[PDB]
């Protein structure tokens, strides 16, 4: 059974490490299970305030700095947002280039998240020192495709490297790790810890290649610089040699995804099947991504190859269309002036007002985005359920492969385990589509290299840019007046997932996912981290 | 086993783009750097410990007998006694101040920690400041948004092995920030010939003309971008887009509008 203490009392985890940004989590525990929770964002920067009165063309450069982990996505959302406000339809090549760069971002983002942010919640690195490299090799051979990196020689070299490190006494980033000295919530045998650690180290090199691929089209990573109002500026990104190099790098990354990421994910999920019954929520929203027609937000929602939709009460039989008019943000439990509740983003207000730490009536710098009164989970799991429910062929195949491997029903995906698996699932699907997407653009760019359209700044207008970033549904909302920014509002995936309670006192997805979390050791609450990390929190994003 | 120099890395008002930049290093790769060269003793983005355990890891590193070097990412929000930016229930300004007091050296990675950065742009609602601006201490600045990992790792390695490198007036190492972007730009001949793109959709843009008229800040920006590239493959002007001047102090207010000339 799942290890669980008898602990009753409060637990605060601040800082939450291995996320982007500054998060404080508070929980109340009763007999070893979480009974109440608060998600408290600890930094405010105020990009929305800073943008007022500025040139709309400048928006993307400021908003990109909402986040350096999900780099690019905010530049994209801002460009879509402004493109919509000035009523310009970008050329086919720009749509293709923009979507490829997003694809590249998914690959980089998910890989790094699983290995460098999430894995340490399930993998005991020091236990890898106890493994026999030969037995670990033999294991890796049965649970994953053959590769020289999984040989006894390669695994022993990793182990020796790790041993020299631990024996030095300078544990660095492993100092005071929750797994040191063993921990009941860590289930993996030493051989699997060794395999996961070896891949952890390989992933550090692989992420460099994933970023290079992205930079071929995006100019640089982090913080791309190739998008303009009306399309893209990167004519070179349409030519033969850079696209050949992009494809080569992408295939290297996709090989790592299929040889290491997916097998590690499945191996881990196999040991932690109990986590298929922990951390579930009920509502899912996605704006979709990889549209074949990005001429407008309505077209984006309708033509996204990763479909948009809204699921409520876990009902996979009723995927509704996204109503952009039904989105609003509450501030009742947030550090903003009371009275800003129920604002649709076109009328958004950002008036910071701090109180104090652990004030249960105002406890976060994130607003609380709600959809028709309901908290919505966004991200890989949302996209996966939505696509699965709509019978999207790739998702249907890859989900059923996972459910079969684990021998669990689809309802098991409503959990922290499912949330982690979904992230791998869509990485595999992005990978499966790269060659086709690249070829489409290579051929298109060879024939006609139009990349940017002509446009004009209106005196007064509004627009919305939608994207499904790696963490979920992202939207930028602009009001233009006197040819300047009059209002600019970001509603970001982490705002949906990790924001505080709404005006009704209703918990956010992460707050609700935490209820029922078993705590094996109140001194070292890894289980809180498992669920929180599964949402892939980005607090710079959520707060902006 | 040789003792590795202790590095404490703090995150303040930042987007984590600088941390991400740092891990794109290939000379050496990040694993080789933290296993062989330094002891990265606190780094919130990647460290295993969380909460009180992470806070004790920091206190341990600050009390280490051999001392430590301090890397600071992000600006410092100063409004409301620093309470709009908190870690472990302490204001970021307070923790950065303590950590700085005893550091062997201080490296500011990124325009935000060096000069205030994006949260400092008008009207600066959190009253954000650069590290040097808020604490009154000399820092080695590695600016850019984010800086090239070549510049950061180069500086870190230089500081541990050779001492403080020669710095310009903005506290930037001349090794990396000694030359204007523009002076090494492959489009310089177009600039010298008055061959400018009037728009991004123009035939001039397609032919790779100079981007000066589209707002390129290369002529007033100190950085090594065209010389070393990013991710071993590209830089913004090669990607057809003007330089924003992202390594210059307060560029958010001095280089905007981005698509216009000063
Ligand atoms: S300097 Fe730029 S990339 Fe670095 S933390 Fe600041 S905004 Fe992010
Ligand atoms: S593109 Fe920019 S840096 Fe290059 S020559 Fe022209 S103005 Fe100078
Ligand atoms: N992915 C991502 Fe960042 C968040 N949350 C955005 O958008
Ligand atoms: S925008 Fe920054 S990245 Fe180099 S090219 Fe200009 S200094
Ligand atoms: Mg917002
Ligand atoms: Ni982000």
């Amino acid at each position: 059974p799942t290890p669980q203490s008898t602990f009753t009392g409060p637990i605060v985890v601040d800082p939450i490490t291995r996320i982007e940004g500054h998060l404080r989590i508070m929980v109340e525990v009763e007999n070893g299970k979480v009974k109440d929770a608060w998600s408290s964002s600890q930094l405010f920067r105020g990009l929305e305030i800073i943008l007022k009165g500025r040139d709309p063309r400048d928006a993307q450069h400021f908003t990109q700095r909402a986040c350096g982990v999900c780099t690019y996505v905010h530049a994209l959302a801002s460009s879509r947002c402004v493109d919509d406000a000035v009523k310009v339809s970008i050329p086919a090549n720009a749509r293709m280039m923009r979507n490829l760069v997003m694809a590249s971002q998914y690959l980089h983002d998910h890989l790094v998240h699983f290995y460098h942010l999430h894995a340490l919640d399930w993998v005991d690195v020091t236990a890898a020192l106890k493994a026999d490299p030969n037995k670990a090799a033999k294991l890796a051979a049965s649970i994953a495709p053959a590769r020289p990196g999984n040989s006894a020689k390669a695994l022993k070299a990793v182990q020796d490297k790790l041993k020299a490190f631990v024996e030095s006494g300078q544990l660095g980033i492993f100092t005071n790790a929750y797994f040191l000295g063993g921990h009941k919530a860590y289930y993996l045998p030493p051989e699997v810890d060794l395999i996961a650690t070896a891949h952890y180290l390989e992933a550090l090199h692989m992420q460099v290649k994933a970023a290079s691929a992205m930079a071929i089209l995006g100019g640089k990573n982090p913080h791309t610089q190739f998008t303009v109002v009306g399309g893209c500026s990167n004519y070179q990104g349409l030519t033969k040699d850079p696209l050949a190099n992009y494809l080569a790098l992408s295939k290297e990354v996709c090989q790592f995804v299929n040889e290491c990421y997916i097998p590690d994910l499945l191996a881990v999920a196999g040991f932690y099947k109990d986590w298929g019954g922990i951390g579930g929520t009920s509502n899912y929203l996605a704006f979709g991504e990889f549209a074949t027609d990005d001429s407008s937000p309505e077209k984006h929602l309708a033509t996204s190859q990763f479909p948009s939709g809204v699921i409520t009460g876990r009902d996979l039989g009723k995927v509704d269309n996204v109503d952009l008019g039904a989105i609003y943000e509450d501030v009742k439990y947030s550090w903003y002036a009371p009275g800003g509740d129920g604002k649709h983003p076109y009328d958004g207000v950002t008036d910071p007002k701090y109180t104090k730490l652990d004030d249960k009536d105002h406890y976060s710098w994130m607003k609380a985005p709600r959809y028709k009164g309901k908290a919505m989970e966004v991200g890989p799991l949302a996209r996966t359920f939505i696509a699965y429910a709509k019978g999207q062929p790739d998702f249907k195949k890859v989900v059923d492969m996972v459910l079969g491997k684990l021998s669990v029903p689809a309802t098991a995906l409503h959990s922290t385990l499912g949330r982690t698996a979904a992230r791998g699932i869509e990485t595999a699907i992005v990978c499966a589509n790269m060659e086709k997407w690249i070829k489409e653009m290579a051929d298109s760019g060879a024939k006609d290299n139009t990349l940017c359209a002509k446009w004009e700044m209106p005196e007064e207008s509004k627009g919305v840019g939608l994207a499904d970033a790696p963490r979920g549904a992202l939207s930028h909302w602009i009001r233009i007046k006197g040819k300047k920014i009059d209002n600019f509002q970001l509603v970001v995936p982490s705002t949906w997932n990790l924001g505080p309670r709404g005006a009704q006192g209703d918990k956010s997805p992460v707050e609700e996912a935490l209820i029922g979390t078993p705590i094996a050791d109140p001194k070292r609450p890894v289980e809180i981290l498992r669920t929180v990390h599964a949402f892939d929190p980005c607090i710079a994003c959520g707060v902006h | 086993a040789k003792h590795r120099p202790s590095v404490v890395w703090l995150h303040n008002a930042e987007c984590t783009g600088c941390t991400e930049a740092a891990i794109r290093t290939i000379k050496p790769y990040i694993d080789a750097l933290i296993l062989d060269t330094i002891s990265l003793d606190y780094q919130e983005t990647i460290m295993a410990a969380a909460g009180e355990a992470a806070e004790a890891a920091l206190h341990q590193a600050l009390e280490g007998k051999d001392g430590y070097y301090l890397v600071v990412e992000g600006g410092l929000p100063t409004i409301d006694g620093g309470q709009w930016g908190m870690v472990a229930g302490h204001p970021m300004i307070e923790t950065t101040k303590k950590a700085a007091a005893k550091a062997k050296g201080i490296i500011c990675i990124g325009t935000c920690s060096a000069y205030g950065g994006v949260q400092k742009a008008k009207p600066n609602p959190s009253q954000a400041k650069g590290v040097s601006e808020a604490l009154g201490v000399k820092t080695i600045n590695i600016p850019g948004c984010p800086p090239n990992p070549i510049n950061f790792v180069g500086a870190v390695v230089h500081v541990l092995t050779k001492g403080i490198p020669d710095l310009d007036e903005n506290g930037r190492p001349k090794l990396f920030y000694g030359e204007l972007v523009h002076d090494n730009c492959p489009r310089l001949p177009h600039f010298e010939a008055s061959e400018f793109a009037p728009s991004f959709d123009s035939e001039e843009a397609k032919k790779g003309f100079c981007l000066y008229e589209l707002g390129c800040k290369g002529p007033v920006t100190y950085n090594n971008c065209p010389k070393v590239l990013f991710n071993q493959v590209n830089w913004p002007v090669q990607a057809g887009h003007p330089c924003l001047g992202c390594s210059e102090p307060d560029f958010w207010d001095t280089m905007t509008p981005f698509y216009e000339q000063g």
